[PDB]
């Protein structure tokens, strides 16, 4: 069933597994017409679909053309992805398909059952503790080739460069959710954060920093304190 | 007019006669119903006293054999039997009819109740639900479970209705997947309809049969099944008109006819809040929704 919070080990187990995050698939801008209505422009969005013991990211790219002349496009977006998960599980060879699959909202269990009738071992479950995922669209590399895209396409990535070289995928995960909740609270600072000091820089092959151990650290111990201090300019505490 | 004669009732029960229902005693002089009327369904239902744990009963129509009821000590139940010799059953009946101790079918004449109830139930597709083809009757009772109930143990026992099932393959065409789970049409008219029921009143009369079974026997199984057959139809954008206006129809008599205390358990919140008001259906079953306003405005 729904993960609750007296399991997270089971994400670092052997069983292949994959999250799906569906808040970046169907993004606009809110602008005022000339006749002063109110229209939506829609704006390049993503799947996002990560492996959380490996760092796998598969990024699907979605495209506005996909919305052009469609009715109900939040509905949609959740069916879009529905499709696009069930064909990228398909495209994968049978010893890698995942035994699980989590869905952060609960809105895309329906969906992507649906979807994968096909797959009756495949395990579709809800999430008991929201995820920070949303805040993927913050990391620049991210967005970059989301922004850029004049056609769908899927781009692969590992969301945890080389950490797992030194740390436990446990560990990899709780820093990567430790740096999308800083960006997802407060996304300047955080970045401001990361970026710093110019002698720490991103390798062209990675998406965050290449901070030493020590370093890791300090900047885990800032994004705590960024955290915990938001929540008290939030509740005045 | 037909009879069911009874050998005796050696327990006390309360039985049954389609909507009506009496309380016999133990050892009463008792020999049965007369005047039943020839041309529908009927049911027979029972249950005892001393343990009202088991409602059990028996579907038949007097056109296809002379039925009678006989206790059984050793079972422990009023058992429905065919008689085969037709002058012996004749004369049974005369006596205990000149005796006058048999109960009339009590129908008023201006009351279509059971007509409306049964309007699409014939014995022959009860039959292929309940299946014991050496009787020409039917029995059921409130612990039987349905063949999809089993898929979720003794198959012989089992209510066959058709299985029903919206996040199934046979519900969702390859390709329409979003299409189909939310304008069920296509499972409705193609799969339902066209394919297994062959027509509509094949799908009224396994939806009418359920809500008996709900009803009389307290059936789980049924009930699921009622509302199922009823959420198909009104989760379907396309339905021909007729028959939107005959479940229409078919749903007030079902609302009409159930007992005021018993609506907490029979009727379903969730289906019929979205059948009457979220649905593609919501604005076309006028009868049903002004009756299930004034009578259960408490599950809506
Ligand atoms: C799979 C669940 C038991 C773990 O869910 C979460 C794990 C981590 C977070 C987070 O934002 N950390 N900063 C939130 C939810």
């Amino acid at each position: 069933g729904a993960m609750n919070s007296s399991n997270y080990a089971e994400l670092f187990n052997n069983d292949i597994k994959l999250f799906v995050d569906d808040t970046n698939v169907y993004r606009v801008t809110v602008h005022k017409t000339f006749e002063g209505n109110v229209a939506t422009k829609a704006i390049n969005g993503c799947i996002f679909t990560l492996n959380p013991k490996t760092g796998h990211l598969f990024l699907k790219i979605i495209h506005t053309s996909v919305w052009a002349g469609q009715k109900r496009l939040s509905q949609l977006a959740k069916w879009k992805t529905a499709e696009e998960v069930s064909a990228l599980v398909r495209s994968l060879p049978k010893e890698e398909q995942p035994k699980q699959i989590i869905v952060t909202r609960k809105a895309m269990l329906d969906p992507l059952e649906v979807h994968m009738l096909d797959f009756p071992n495949i395990a579709i479950r809800p999430t008991e503790l929201r995820l920070p995922f949303s805040a993927a669209m913050s990391i620049d590399k991210l967005s970059d080739v989301v922004m850029k895209a004049t056609e769908p396409q899927m781009v692969l990535f590992n969301i945890y460069d080389d950490w797992l070289d030194r740390i436990s995928s446990y560990t990899a995960f709780s820093r990567l959710t430790l740096l999308l909740r800083a960006l997802k609270t407060n996304e300047e600072s955080a970045k401001m954060i990361l970026l710093s000091d110019p002698t720490i820089t991103i390798k062209s092959y990675h998406l965050w920093p290449s901070f030493t151990d020590e370093q890791w650290i300090t900047i885990e111990s800032q994004m705590r304190d960024l955290i915990l201090t938001e929540y008290g300019r939030k509740y005045n505490v | 007019m037909n009879t069911v004669p009874f050998t005796s009732a050696p327990i006390e029960v309360t039985i049954g006669i389609d909507q009506y229902s009496f309380n016999v005693k133990e050892n009463q002089p008792f020999h049965g119903i007369k005047d039943i009327p020839i041309g529908h369904v009927h049911v027979i239902h029972f249950q005892h006293a001393d343990n009202s744990s088991m409602r059990y009963g028996y579907w038949f129509d007097c056109r296809m054999g002379n039925f009678y009821i006989q206790y059984d000590p050793k079972d422990g139940l009023y058992k429905m039997m065919e008689e085969r010799d037709g002058a012996k059953f004749e004369n049974i009946v005369h006596n205990f009819k000149e005796r006058q101790m048999m109960v009339s079918y009590p129908k008023i004449d201006e009351d279509d109740t059971w007509y409306n109830l049964t309007e699409f139930v014939q014995m022959d597709k009860i039959r292929k639900i309940v299946r014991k083809d050496e009787n020409q009757f039917s029995y059921v009772d409130s612990s039987m479970t349905t063949v999809q109930e089993n898929e979720l143990s003794d198959p012989a026992h089992s209510l066959n209705y058709t299985v029903i099932n919206f996040k199934s393959r046979e519900a969702i065409r390859p390709g329409h997947e979003m299409e189909d789970f939310l304008d069920k049409s296509y499972y409705l008219n193609t799969v339902m309809l066209q394919g297994i029921f062959k027509n509509s009143s094949n799908y009224f009369g396994e939806l009418q049969f359920a809500f008996l079974n709900a009803m009389f026997f307290g059936n789980y199984g049924s009930s699921l099944q009622w509302h199922a057959m009823i959420e198909l139809i009104c989760s379907s954008a396309t339905v021909p008109k007729h028959m939107l206006d005959k479940l229409d129809e078919i749903l007030y008599y079902q609302i009409k006819t159930l007992p005021e205390q018993y609506s907490d358990i029979l009727l379903n919140e969730r289906v019929w809040n979205i059948c009457l008001y979220s649905s593609f259906q919501k604005n076309s079953l006028h009868n049903t929704e002004k009756i299930m306003e004034n009578k259960y405005p408490e599950l809506l």
